[PDB]
């Protein structure tokens, strides 16, 4: 029909409401701040609860992304990477992640977050400098979305600019393409 | 200036009651992420659990979500004071000007619409009336079980109360003299019938 | 632009799979048997899906008649004249799978009164009724050719696989003009 | 206009059912009643079979999906989405297709009263035992039935 | 590969829960779509065999109906030429339905249809709920072949299947017999 470029600009410019990114950042910052507050600063597995957060969010966001875009079910890692990089983030967060670090035989790749609106302004405490991720919700949302698109992936964070690394990378390695179900009529 | 999609914001802003209820479970569905088996639980399950848990845990989660909203409002305050630049003072005894600011700018920035008309005691309290209340405009259970709907949808009324409390904080009055309560007692006077039947009222007390 | 045809005798079972494509040959011969039998089964099972609004009250025995497309065929055998027929005719399968439209192709169905089924897969995607009107006429030309060159054949047992050269070359001539 | 309207989910289950009657708008269209369950599994089987045929004998690199299935008495418009959700609608011919209406349904009714409905479930099969299809946990969302009745009332 | 001369439709009809799904899973050309039993009513198996130089294709349709399939399950026998009545020697209930199954088969399917009768899972010697003697006596009264099968007792179903097809062939095989040009200049003698 049309290129994913044209689709992303068309959907973003004239088919979605808008708000200030500062306020979204503020809300997510409040969530993470209070999770730190009410949990004795157990950064080892506040990330797990944030992962559950992100999974529950993404599993029900996918119904809206497909509602607007109306793409077919992705089958191969190349098309999944292209769609995630090019329109899936462009609709919601208005960013274009870059893709590098292709693994062997096209089973894994990495999302590079050039600009992260979830962390427009944060300076973590000293104890968090090598424990917390602060953006686990994003990869949780990605996994939850791909679950309903019916392809399982282990997704995790390799690096983050917040902790001190040069760039923020999210490995999204596929595990298996689980198949559609059939009635169990004997 | 940069923007983010209202749909993802509205959904995220809706979904803290499951967060505020499941954090309590962790304090007091198995699957593997990479190597260690984490547990995840749905959102509607936790909404029902909050609906029928017991009184003290319900109150704990209510104060929990009030703290969340307090942080959000207090923290967005300074941004709004910078950007809009109203004509307020630090501790203005004229509560009408503060309430006009909250009605005009804070809600215009959080939700998409200005809040509706407001009462004026001129001595004590104030009332803020909202019609159709954007975040929960698409909530329901059943054709008949409308009585359970309003009691189950209660905790979602706290984050704007927390917003109001926080905005009043860092603008003079602290969180020991001010108290606010939300309710459905507002009735649709003449507006067109939207999905949700009842508008909401925030009763704000300030001595 | 019809790309393939195939015919089912009376109870399932493919008996003709001459594919009218330049060079595709993607589908195995064996799996077309499952294709034809599954189409037969779906034809059978869609019969008991008439909505109850029309189940008890049809009142639509005026649309079953199909108009006469003038020269759908070409430009003969037992037949003679410019065309196999001139008058309009009537539909026979009024509660069965007539069409399956799809982004890349369209499958038309024509059921003979005795029970034979003729299936026409066409790459071309006609308001979904004129397409049926073209397809029914063309498939009945194919049916006339079938009755001419498969029924009046000594070495052909009943409702068995078709193995002939007059029939396949004649239907090839029929389709190469229809595009 | 239309005669019946159906939503099926990933788990090979009927999640929403509706059938109409004579052309009165406020018709006796029994909603989500059990007798419709009998003529629902076979409808799902028919759609699944022809979808399998389409994906089988397709060509190209797009993996096409079936649009409509016409019979003598009516035609079955069907819209599929990548999340394994199928919206099916029976109707007399009377127009080219209802694909725009199905897309509007998915993008303004289901999405905005089942995916923005935090206190209502999704993936209605739960805790094993109904992911194959032997389950009944259909929707009852008052806003959903109300808006769907409102939108589909004129087109009958 | 349209080399087969004839195509015989045979129904693997039998009672639910009999293990017939595992029965036909052994002898197969298993490829393509599978698990189609619940899709409409049937799943398909095929095989080509050589019968004195006439290649014959078979079509095993495994009809199944649980509670809702009433009309199409009978309609699938429009022109069936063979039947493979499946029962299990574990419970008398499965064998009791054979009379009804044969009655429906003879009523609906082709007149004078070849019918075989296969007893699945004969390895289990702990719950033999019907004797082979009575089964054979029942087989006598209808001119219909009988056999019992097991995983360990292999080749029995295969030989019975081949012998069933070569028996059907003798019934529906019309006899077929395998049925110096003048080269040079020409002169026209037409008037
Ligand atoms: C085949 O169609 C694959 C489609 C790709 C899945 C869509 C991913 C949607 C989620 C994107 C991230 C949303 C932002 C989350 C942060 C709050």
């Amino acid at each position: 029909s049309r290129s994913l470029k044209a689709m992303g600009e068309e959907i973003w410019k004239n088919k979605t409401e808008k708000i200030n990114t500062e306020l979204f950042t503020l809300t997510y910052g409040s969530i993470v701040a209070q999770l730190c507050q009410d949990y004795e600063r157990d950064f080892n597995k506040v990330n797990d609860h944030l992962y559950s957060m992100g999974y529950n969010i993404g599993c029900r966001l996918i119904e809206d992304f497909l509602a607007r875009t109306a793409l077919p079910r992705c089958e191969n890692l190349v098309k999944t990477s292209e769609v995630l990089s090019k329109c899936a983030f462009k609709i919601f967060l208005n960013i274009t992640p870059n893709i590098t670090n292709w693994s062997h035989n096209k089973d894994t790749f990495s999302l590079i977050l050039d600009e992260n609106p979830l962390a427009d302004f944060v300076e973590l405490p000293m104890d968090a400098m090598k424990s917390l991720w602060y953006s686990n919700i994003l990869c949780g949302v990605l996994k939850g979305s791909l679950e309903m698109v019916q392809l399982d992936c282990d997704v995790w964070f390799v690096s983050d600019i917040l902790r001190g690394d040069s760039q923020t990378e999210i490995k999204v390695k596929l595990n298996r393409i689980l198949k559609d179900e059939i009635p169990i009529g004997e | 200036l940069p923007k983010v999609s209202q749909s993802v914001y509205q959904m995220l802003l809706n979904e803290m009651v499951p967060l505020a209820m499941g954090i309590e479970r962790q304090i007091s569905r198995l699957k593997i992420e990479e190597h260690h088996t984490v547990d995840i639980i749905r959102s509607h399950n936790l909404i029902h659990e909050l609906y029928k848990a017991d009184e003290e845990e319900k109150e704990k989660v209510l104060a929990r979500l009030r703290n969340i909203g307090f942080q959000i409002g207090l923290k967005l305050s300074e941004l709004l004071i910078f950007s809009n630049n109203p004509n307020l003072k630090f501790k203005e005894m004229d509560l009408l000007l503060i309430m006009k600011f909250i009605c005009r700018d804070v809600w215009k920035q959080i939700f998409g619409k200005q809040i509706d008309n407001l009462k004026t005691n001129h001595r004590g309290t104030f009332y803020l009336l909202d019609y159709d209340y954007r975040p929960i405009q698409s909530f329901s259970l059943e054709e008949d079980a409308k009585n359970e709907e309003l009691k189950m949808i209660e905790p979602f009324l706290e984050i704007p109360v927390g917003i109001i409390r926080g905005v009043l904080s860092s603008l003079g009055y602290s969180s020991e003299e001010v108290i606010c309560l939300a309710s459905f007692i507002d009735r649709p006077t003449d507006r067109p019938k939207t999905a949700f039947p009842k508008g909401v009222s925030f009763h704000v007390q300030v001595t | 632009a019809i790309e393939t045809i195939l015919v089912i005798n009376k109870s399932g079972g493919l008996i003709y799979q001459r594919n009218f494509t330049n060079d595709e040959q993607k589908l195995n011969s064996n799996e077309y048997l499952i294709l034809a039998s599954t189409l037969h089964g779906v034809f059978a099972i869609a019969s008991q899906l008439t909505p109850k609004a029309l189940q008890l009250t049809q009142q639509t025995n005026i649309e079953n008649t199909i108009p006469y497309i003038p020269y759908v065929g070409m430009s003969l055998g037992s037949f003679k004249g410019d065309d196999f027929f001139k008058e309009p005719f009537t539909n026979w399968n009024k509660s069965g799978l007539r069409q399956l439209c799809t982004d890349q192709f369209t499958m038309f169905i024509y059921q003979t009164l005795t029970g034979l089924k003729f299936v026409a897969i066409s790459s071309s995607v006609s308001t979904s009724n004129l397409a049926i009107q073209i397809a029914d006429n063309f498939l009945r030309k194919v049916y006339c050719l079938y009755s001419d060159y498969v029924m009046k054949d000594p070495s052909y047992s009943m409702e068995m696989p078709i193995r002939s050269n007059l029939f396949d070359e004649k239907v090839k001539k029929m389709v190469e003009n229809l595009q | 206009g239309i005669y019946s309207f159906w939503i099926f989910d990933r788990h090979c289950n009927c999640i929403f059912d509706r059938e109409w009657t004579l052309a009165s708008n406020s018709a006796s269209g029994t909603i989500n009643s059990k007798q419709n369950e009998e003529d629902a599994k076979l409808l799902y089987g028919m759609i699944f079979s022809l979808r399998s045929i389409t994906q089988k004998l397709s060509k190209g690199s797009v993996k096409n999906d079936i649009r409509s299935i016409s019979t003598g008495k009516y035609r079955v418009h069907t819209y599929c989405t990548a999340s394994g959700l199928w919206f099916v609608l029976l109707s007399d011919f009377k127009q080219q297709s209802y694909t725009q209406v199905l897309q509007y349904i998915y993008s303004h009714i289901y999405v905005k009263y089942v995916s923005n409905n935090l206190l209502s479930p999704y993936d209605f099969a739960e805790n094993e035992n109904e992911m194959r299809g032997q389950g009944t946990r259909k929707i009852t969302n008052r806003n959903f039935i109300s808006v769907l009745e409102s939108f589909l009332a004129p087109m009958v | 590969g349209y080399d087969y001369d004839y195509l015989f439709k045979i129904v693997l009809i039998g009672d639910s829960g009999v293990g017939k799904s595992n029965l036909l899973s052994r002898f197969t050309t298993d490829e393509f779509n599978i698990e189609s039993k619940s899709t409409i009513g049937v799943e398909f198996a095929t095989r080509t065999i050589e019968v004195e130089n006439k290649k014959i294709k078979a079509q095993i349709w495994d009809t199944a109906g649980q509670e809702r399939y009433r009309a199409i399950t009978s309609a699938y026998y429009r022109g069936a030429v063979g039947a493979l009545i499946v029962y299990d020697i574990s419970k008398s209930s499965s064998y009791e339905n054979c009379n009804h199954w044969l009655t429906e088969l003879r009523e609906n399917a082709d007149d004078n249809v070849a019918v075989g009768l296969i007893g699945n899972k004969s390895d289990l010697a702990h719950l033999r709920a019907v004797p082979t003697d009575e089964a054979k006596n029942f087989a006598m009264e209808n001119q219909m072949l009988f056999t019992e099968t097991s995983a360990l007792n292999s080749d029995n179903v295969d030989k019975a299947f081949r012998e069933l097809i070569v028996a059907i062939f003798q019934m529906v095989s019309k006899h077929q017999v395998d049925l110096g040009a003048p080269k040079g200049p020409t002169i026209s003698l037409t008037p």
